[PDB]
């Protein structure tokens, strides 16, 4: 384009392992912030058990629900619970699905997150459903039921920043390296004989150009090139991940030019 | 109201003055039913 | 028990603004800015993003509490030079960059597989 | 008690790999380092999150309550 570059090296439906080039290591960083904890993703916020004759304790159940990765591809189109002018929650900030699982068999009776049953309009909308990456097709394990043994409840899905808990968390782990070779200085290795030998090489070194003895430290050098790996937990596509991580920086630095804006009025 | 043994799968509905023992069982531990008044729980 | 509520790092509070504008008694033609219900991910490249101005003398941001979601940015530019133009051109600059980076990242997405 | 359902360090899911990682296990004799590597747990804190686990659900479920 014109600014900062991009250069993917892997990509994938988990993953995506790309350059970033010609940027501020603060808006890597703020990038890399956003990304994992300023998304907006759907997630179990209320729990309403109505039978409960399993092993685990109520709440024990509700949080592990809580967790439970769900799909948030539309979920700009769906609103804050907060927000909504309705009574607690409804069809247009929350979506609605049941739990009923009873042990059946003499054997265990598993109950995943693919008994999630979703209840409330979705109207068009697509969001609520449960990600299942599992090769059996069950997805996360979610309680074991004996012989007589009934859980039945109703989960509400709610909005939620990842700032405000770890479940609304649309990635897990950013890989995130500048400067392979040191050749910055922002770090001081630790050795007892020798410095090179004892610190393993990184990846990312066969795309940087080693450091030469002869020349001496380059003291007016800043930090440009920059290594990442996101990685999504499934209710986001990668590039949707840090797609939307950037819009969201950039929303929120446009609201504080809009207040700055705003103040200017008598 | 209603109470439930311990050892056994039952469902009696004994009030006061009866209490001990159960229903076709012979052991005097009762325990008390779930409340139909539903209670949320936030799934953090 | 005694443990702040979530929302209370990024929802505003009864009356409280999102920015408070404090003309600095210091040094002459230097202000301080009370970013609310904000951290280091917008402080730290609002910051850094003022520095790239050469017409500005200061610029630095703290965060008084690691409790409370809020912080100072102190800005100090040239006669002649109001700041609240310094951080608005520092902000359209990084809504720019983010921009270009956004459709960069996107062309560069439409050409991958797997 | 039961697998968390996901990792506490990252954030990974690795609650849909308990079943998986039991049969890599015990069904195609593997070790325990190859099982997680292939349930795709490179990071040793999900690593960890799977290896370190000790299932007692399993043992709670031997009460007729
Ligand atoms: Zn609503
Ligand atoms: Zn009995
Ligand atoms: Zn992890």
């Amino acid at each position: 384009e014109e600014g900062p570059q991009v250069k993917i090296r892997e990509a994938s439906k988990d993953n995506v392992d790309f350059i970033l080039s010609n940027v501020d290591l603060a808006m890597a960083n703020s990038l890399r912030r956003v990304m994992i904890a300023e998304i907006p993703t759907l997630a179990i916020d209320s729990v309403e058990v109505e039978t409960n004759t399993t092993v685990l304790a109520d709440e024990f159940i509700a949080h592990r629900l809580g967790l439970i990765p769900l799909q948030s591809m539309d979920i700009e189109q769906l609103e804050y619970s907060r927000d909504c002018f309705c009574e607690d929650h409804c069809d247009k900030c929350s979506v609605v699905l049941t739990l009923q699982a009873f042990g059946e068999s003499e054997s265990t009776t598993n109950v995943y997150s693919k008994d999630l049953v979703i209840v409330s309009n979705l109207m068009g909308r697509n969001i609520g459903h449960p990600i299942i990456q599992d090769k059996e097709g069950n997805g996360v394990l979610i309680c074991k039921l004996r012989k007589g043994q009934e859980l039945k409840l109703t989960c509400v899905a709610k909005k939620g920043i990842a700032k405000e808990h770890a479940k609304w968390g649309p990635a897990a782990a950013i890989e995130f390296e500048y400067d392979p070779w040191n050749k910055l200085k922002h770090t001081d290795y630790w050795y007892e004989q020798d410095s090179a030998k004892e610190w393993p090489q990184s990846k990312n070194c066969e795309y940087e150009d080693p450091p030469n003895e002869g020349d001496p430290f380059d003291y007016k050098a800043q930090a440009d090139t920059f290594y990442m790996n996101v990685e999504s937990v499934g209710s986001i596509p990668v590039d949707q991940v840090v797609v939307r991580g950037i819009d969201t920086l950039q929303k929120k630095v446009a609201s504080i030019l809009l207040a700055l804006t705003q103040m200017d009025q008598d | 109201l209603k109470y439930i043994c311990a050892e056994c799968s039952s469902k009696l509905s004994l009030s006061r003055t009866d209490a001990v023992r159960c229903k076709d069982c012979g052991h005097r531990i009762l325990l008390k039913a779930r409340t139909k008044r539903l209670v949320q729980f936030e799934a953090r | 028990m005694n443990a702040p509520d979530r929302f209370e790092l990024f929802l505003l509070g009864e009356g409280e603004s999102k920015l408070k504008i404090d003309p600095d008694t210091k040094a002459p033609n230097a202000v301080v800015i009370t970013f609310e219900k904000e951290d280091h991910t917008l402080g730290n490249l609002i910051r850094a993003e003022l520095l790239n101005d050469r017409k500005v003398l200061f610029a630095a941001y703290k965060v008084e509490h690691p409790f409370f979601a809020r912080f100072k940015l102190r800005i100090q530019t040239t006669e002649g030079y109001d700041p609240k133009d310094a951080l608005k051109n520092a902000c359209n600059s990084i809504i720019n960059k983010l921009g270009a980076l956004k459709t960069n990242f996107e062309t560069e997405w439409n050409l991958q597989t797997l | 008690m039961i697998v968390p359902v996901r990792c506490f360090s990252c954030g990974k899911v690795v609650g849909d790999k308990w079943e998986s990682y039991l049969n890599l296990l015990q069904e195609d004799e593997l070790d325990e380092g190859t099982a997680l590597s292939r349930l795709g747990l490179k990071r040793y804190c999900c690593r960890r999150m799977i290896l370190t686990h000790v299932d007692l659900i399993e043992k709670f479920l031997r009460y007729n309550p």
